[PDB]
């Protein structure tokens, strides 16, 4: 978790109201003015709002922000297609820096809601035969394109060795993604099972592979 | 608390000081 | 109007110093505070610090011990120095003009800001020295078929520099084929994966090879991906 909190993902239908919320504390928002950024991938971040609610000229009303208490909210009215991007909030924090929220992916609902399709390959023998291991977790056919991955050992939350790609668009206009858990054959054997844990739009499916299959 | 002077975007500002010295 | 531009190396060996210069035009450095903000790919944004035109600075407390900025009024340029870099410093680096609250208190400039950004420059931290990849089979689904189809792929691992091209069946199968993006590991070494969704009939057959090319290290590799064995 970050100093500022945003929802990883938010969606609406072309033309609908949406709202993104930045959440903080006395240490920051209670005391400095937030600003808002649109980022389209491959381009730099672009200032949408500043001073809680002011708008640099060139920015459409329909983009509005505001602060209340130690929270702030960006509001996007009359949704469009070019509105699909990642949005950040930011302010000074008492810790002595500018700080950003984790970044909300705003998806403008082109097709309907596709739940992800998870597959987990266990470390291949030919890898093990060269004394290495890697577990490959592939996620499929999801929309909005936004997933959170977690990994557990027997049921131990492991954070270390993880590598997840950002969601990529598929031929079918749906999203794919892949995580990779690196290890040593000691580890892969030192446990009765490993799990892959995908939360999407608020719903978690998982697949669980073990050393023993054969 | 007290407080203040917002430098807005693209507005220049000049201080040195610092009225209590360096 | 006023435009900023990042410049500097694109690849840097761990433990060395990272250096970058932001070059400003259409306006003066004068009267503004200026910043570097980096972004590890697929991650979000982290502010590194700011420098005031007259030279005063303020560095994000987490990096302070490693970071250094300087301003050159004449050249209309400012610059960053990241020291003892590691895997974690691999990022797009942006430079920016700031705004925010000023205090005569002694707390000076509170940066809330950034209204102006360069395009950013990617900097890759790595010791890796042009290894070709090792290609491994992604055990085809095996045992159990709901929905009705199966999936397999290749695992291309530990290589530098990118890219790599993954073909399939020498070129015969390009449908339901996803090449995932090249991830970069704390080693200095890349990895990605290709995957094709196929009929649960049976297999075999058919079959079903990967055409991995590490063109920088002239390593073409075909790989036979044959089912379960369970």
């Amino acid at each position: 978790q970050s100093v500022l909190t945003q929802p990883p993902s938010v969606s609406a239908a072309p033309g609908q109201k949406v709202t993104i919320s930045c959440s903080g504390s006395s240490s920051n928002i209670g005391n400095n003015m937030v600003s808002w950024y649109q980022q389209h991938p491959g381009t730099a971040p672009k200032l949408l709002i500043y001073e809680n609610s002011k708008r640099p000229s060139g920015i459409p009303d329909r983009f509005s922000g505001s602060r209340s208490g130690t929270s702030a909210t960006l509001g996007i009215i009359g949704l469009q297609t070019g509105d699909e991007a990642e949005y950040y909030c930011a302010t000074w924090d008492g810790s002595l820096r500018t700080v950003f929220g984790g970044g909300t992916k705003l998806t403008v609902l082109s097709q309907p809601k596709a739940a992800p399709s998870v597959t987990l390959f266990p470390p291949s023998s030919e890898e093990l035969q060269a004394n290495k291991a890697t577990l490959v977790c592939l996620i499929s056919d999801f929309y909005p394109g936004a997933v959170t991955v977690a990994w557990k050992a027997d049921s131990s939350p492991v954070r270390a060795g993880v590598e997840t790609t950002t969601p990529s668009k598929q031929s079918n206009n749906k999203y794919a993604a892949s995580s990779y858990l690196s290890l040593t054959p000691e580890q892969w054997k030192s446990h009765r099972s490993y799990s892959c844990q995908v939360t999407h739009e608020g719903s978690t499916v998982e697949k669980t592979v073990a050393p023993t299959e054969c | 608390t007290r407080k203040g002077i917002h430098i807005g975007p693209g507005r220049a500002f000049y201080a040195t000081g610092q009225i209590t010295g360096d | 109007q006023v435009q900023l531009q990042e410049s500097g190396p694109g690849l840097v060996k761990p433990s060395e110093t990272l250096s970058l210069t932001c070059t400003v035009s259409g306006g003066s450095i004068s009267g503004f505070h200026w910043s570097w903000i980096r972004q590890p790919p697929g991650k979000g944004l982290e502010y590194i610090g700011y420098i005031y035109y007259s030279g005063s600075t303020s560095y994000n407390p987490s990096l302070k011990s490693r970071v250094s900025m300087s301003v050159d009024t004449s050249r209309n340029q400012f610059s960053l120095e990241l020291s003892s870099v590691t895997a974690a410093d691999t990022a797009v680096y942006y430079c920016a003009r700031d705004f925010g609250e000023y205090h005569y208190d002694g707390r000076g400039f509170q940066c809330e800001g950034f209204d102006l950004w360069g395009q950013g420059t990617l900097v890759t931290v790595s010791s890796a020295s042009t290894k070709g990849p090792s290609v491994f089979p992604l055990a085809p689904s095996s045992k159990s078929t709901s929905g009705g189809t199966a999936a397999l792929g290749c695992l291309v691992k530990d290589y530098f520099p990118e890219p790599v091209t993954v073909s399939w069946n020498s070129g015969a199968l390009t449908s339901g084929v996803h090449t995932f993006p090249a991830v970069l590991q704390s080693s200095g070494l890349y990895s990605l994966s290709s995957v094709v969704t196929v009929p649960s009939s049976s297999l075999g057959t058919q079959t079903y090879i990967c055409n991995v090319n590490h063109k920088p290290s002239n390593t073409k590799v075909d790989k036979k991906v044959e089912p379960k064995s369970c």
